[PDB]
Formats: structure tokens, sequence, C-alpha cells
């Protein structure tokens, strides 16, 4: 079915790690100068006051809204991705409902500014002030340093293709069928992203990645955070928030 | 019950 199912070459690897950046620069969703370049546009203190005044379950649909956006890039990026096509449906699924989201994560340090701690949020940067009217100021907190320890590695564009890529291919996910298929993957996966800190001299950022733990607390805590939402406004949940939200995170 | 995924996965 695809040559990544078994024991890779050097040569395959090097191919692989191309193959990997390619995906990733296709789908990246917004442009990494683009993101620079508008650090300088930060939001207003009657912005920010504007945003803080919103209601509650408008502030989630919104956040709910842009994170669908950025979960369809991924989706993009994940059937691109040398393999993933060649999984069956279930293993796809499998993957993308527990890693979308860590994905985005991940992906989200590029659109955050270390230092003022400011993310780009519709159009301008806003510090996590920006997020008061949500009521999850502990997961909004967490995430901020979250993306504050991304930050912290510099992390290149094709260190993002090869670690997010990572993130995906999880042969440890509960409910894969084809696990070795999925395990054979994620090897040579593991060898093109260790391949290119090698050949970049980047091997140093190895032990200052997060623990695998930490993707999955932190997505705990927005199923956690969403379910207390859903308790607070059930019919804007049903209502307005998008259907692809809702089958990764409220089972539908 | 929404089903999307299937839908991106499927569709090319
Ligand atoms: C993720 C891919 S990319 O880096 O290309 C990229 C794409 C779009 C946006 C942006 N587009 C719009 C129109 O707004 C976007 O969607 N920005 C969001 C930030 C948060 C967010 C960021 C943190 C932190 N750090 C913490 C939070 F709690 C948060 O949600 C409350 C949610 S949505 C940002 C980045
Ligand atoms: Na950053």
């Amino acid at each position: 079915e695809n040559l990544y199912f078994q024991g890779a070459s050097l040569t395959e690897i090097e191919h692989l790690v191309q193959s990997v950046c390619k995906s990733y620069r296709e789908t990246c969703q917004l442009r990494l100068e683009d993101l620079l370049r508008q650090r300088s546009n930060i939001f207003s203190r009657e912005e920010v006051t504007g945003y803080q005044r919103k209601s509650m379950w408008e502030m989630w649909e919104r956040c709910a809204h842009h994170l669908t956006e950025a979960i369809q890039y991924v989706v993009e990026f994940a059937k691109r991705l040398s393999g993933f096509m060649e999984l069956c449906q279930n293993d796809q699924i499998v993957l993308l409902k527990a890693g979308a989201m860590e994905v985005v994560l991940v992906r989200m340090c590029r659109a955050y500014n270390a230092d003022n701690r400011t993310v780009f949020f519709e159009g301008k940067y806003g510090g996590m002030e920006l997020f008061r009217a949500l009521g999850c100021s502990e997961l909004i907190s967490s995430i901020f340093d979250f993306s504050h320890s991304l930050s912290a590695l510099h992390f290149s564009e094709d260190e993002i293709a090869l670690y997010t890529a990572l993130v995906l291919i999880n042969a440890h996910r509960p409910g894969l069928q084809e696990k070795r298929k999925v395990e054979q993957l994620q090897y040579n996966l593991e060898l093109a992203f260790h391949h290119h800190l090698c050949k970049t001299h980047r091997q140093s950022i190895l032990a200052k990645l997060p623990p695998k733990g930490k993707l999955r607390s932190l997505c705990s805590q927005h199923v956690e955070r969403l379910q207390i939402f859903q308790h607070l406004h059930p019919i804007v949940v049903q209502a307005a928030f998008p259907p692809l939200y809702k089958e990764l995170f409220s089972g539908g | 019950k929404h089903k999307i995924l299937h839908r991106l996965l499927q569709d090319s």
C-alpha cells in the first residue's frame, strides 16, 4: 500500500522530509511572514473592552468557527501526508479526532508573539484578556503558556511541518484498527524529523519539546470547558456551533 | 449526529 508502511532507506527518509515540508507549506493556512508582519497591529484598550463586553455564547461561537477553519487546513495537511490516505477510514477518523486540535495548538505558536504575550485573533494581536468573556481563563492561560513554551524553541516552518506530522501519526491513539501500519508510518516520520534536526544541528530541541501528556491535557480541558458551556447554552451549540466542531468535540 | 469528516476525507 505505501513505502513508509515498511522499513525506509536513508534516501527514502530524505524524500519523506521534503514531502512532509511540502504538504505543510501547501496547507499552513496563514503564511509566517504575514503573521510576523502583523505583530505591530495590536488591539486597542477600547477594542479589548469591546471583546470583553461580548456575551459568553457569542465569544464561544466565534472561537469555535475560527478553530473549525484551522481544523479544515489540518484535515487537508493529513490528506497530503505520505501514507495517511493509505490507512483505513476508521484509522483516518481516529487519528484526526484525537489529533486535529493538537496540530492546531502546535501551529498556533507561529501566531503567538512571546515579546508581549499576544496572539493573532480576528485581524490583530491581543493578549489573553481579549478572551475574558469566555469564562475559562484557566484553559486560555494554559494555551497561552503552551504557545509561550513552543515560541521559546524558535521553531522553523520545516520543524513545525515534521513535528505536527508526528503529533497526528500517533500509533498509541485508542481505537486504531491497523496499529502496526501506523507504528511503521510513525517510526519513518520520527526518522524524518530527527534526520532534519541532525542535518540542521537542532537535536538540542529534542529534550525541550513538550511531553505527549501536555497536548492531551490541553485537549481534555477544552472538551471539559465545552461541556460546561453546553449545559449553559445548549441551543447555542445545537443551532450555531459548526457541525465539524461538534463531530470532533461533542460527539456529533 | 453530524458526519463532516467522512465527506472531507472522500472529497477530491
Ligand atoms: C493555526 C494556523 S495559523 O497559525 O496559520 C493561524 C490561523 C488563523 C489564526 C486566527 N484567525 C482569525 C481570523 O482569528 C485565529 O483563528 N486565531 C485564534 C487564536 C485562538 C486562541 C489562541 C490562544 C493562544 N495562544 C489561546 C486561546 F485560548 C485561543 O482561543 C480562544 C483561537 S482562534 C491564527 C493562526
Ligand atoms: Na511564536
